[PDB]
């Protein structure tokens, strides 16, 4: 009982230590995701005010 | 009938079963003893150490 315990235990922390890995992942895309919008965004608005 | 004699002899004859038995029989019995209350001990602890 003592060695499954400590089996099951180890094994489902190695699933949450690579599922917080994969969140954090995702979270960079959607970070590189809003900086480029803004990149882009600055990019067209500087053309508008150099036209006015 | 009451007649006073071997008086003595069973007094030391005593004395000489009751040492043997100190020495030879009573600690290696309760060792023994000690030692199935000792491994269930641990048993019950280490089943109580796994859900914990």
């Amino acid at each position: 009982d003592l060695e499954l315990a400590h089996e099951k235990a180890g094994q489902q922390l190695r699933e949450a230590k690579a599922q917080a890995a994969e969140i954090v992942e995702q979270a960079k895309k959607r970070a590189n995701q809003i900086v480029d919008e803004a990149r882009d965004q600055a990019r067209t608005e500087g053309e508008r005010l150099k036209a006015q | 009938m009451n007649i006073n004699a071997t008086l003595i002899g069973q007094s030391v004859a005593f004395f000489i079963f009751v040492l043997f038995c100190m020495k030879f029989v009573w600690p290696p019995v309760i060792a023994a003893l000690q030692e199935r209350q000792k491994k269930i001990a641990d048993g019950l602890d280490a089943a109580n150490r796994a859900a914990r």
